[PDB]
């Protein structure tokens, strides 16, 4: 249940927590951070991050108006996604597209990918989390926990609900790994 | 170092 997830994320019933800091590699080679890092290029360099996935692409108060050419000639491969951190959102419409990029990302041998959003708390962890499930055979309670353990995160219940569905596509296709 | 930052409350 999404409730099953809420509790993984809280600290009892009720308290989710917030990022003690702007960027955290939540899994080897894969980093989840916020707007600033994304827009602080000499850091992405020292971080040796080579790919960006802006999962909150746009110009509203809840988006990062970065874009391809913004990353041109510091040579960082870019991929944008105009998502909305609201329960309505079907972020689960970009799972493949995203995972497919994270995979190409990792394939280089010194490949480091920064999946990010505004706060690096919902839209972002969500993609990343979905990549572990269909790409590392992990069940939902699992990826959440790794990711969660590595960064303080909190996806909206819609996004939560989207992952569970994902869980049973996989689980019932025997794509899991119990 | 380590700041509090924000935001996610999922309704």
């Amino acid at each position: 249940s999404v409730q099953d997830l809420n509790d993984l994320l809280s600290d009892g019933s009720g308290c989710y927590s917030l990022p003690s800091q702007p960027c955290n590699e939540v899994t080897p080679r894969i980093y989840v951070g916020n707007a600033s890092v994304a827009q602080d290029i000499p850091k992405l360099q020292k971080l040796g991050i080579t790919h960006v996935l802006n999962a909150a692409e746009g110009r509203s108060f809840m988006h990062v108006n970065t874009n391809a050419n913004f990353y041109k000639d510091s040579g960082i491969t870019y991929l944008g996604i105009k998502a909305n951190d609201t329960q309505e959102f079907n972020l689960s419409a970009y799972f493949e597209r995203a995972a497919d990029f994270i995979d190409q990302a990792l394939a280089q041998k010194n490949g480091r990918v920064l999946v990010h959003s505004r706060e690096g708390y919902s839209r972002s962890p969500t993609l990343v989390i979905a990549y572990l499930m269909m790409r590392q055979k992990m069940d939902v309670k699992s990826a959440l926990s790794i990711v969660r353990q590595n960064r303080e995160i909190g996806p909206n219940d819609g996004f939560l609900a989207q992952l569970c569905q994902l869980n049973d596509r996989l689980a019932k296709e025997g794509k899991l790994k119990p | 170092d380590d700041e509090a930052t924000g935001y996610v409350a999922t309704r």
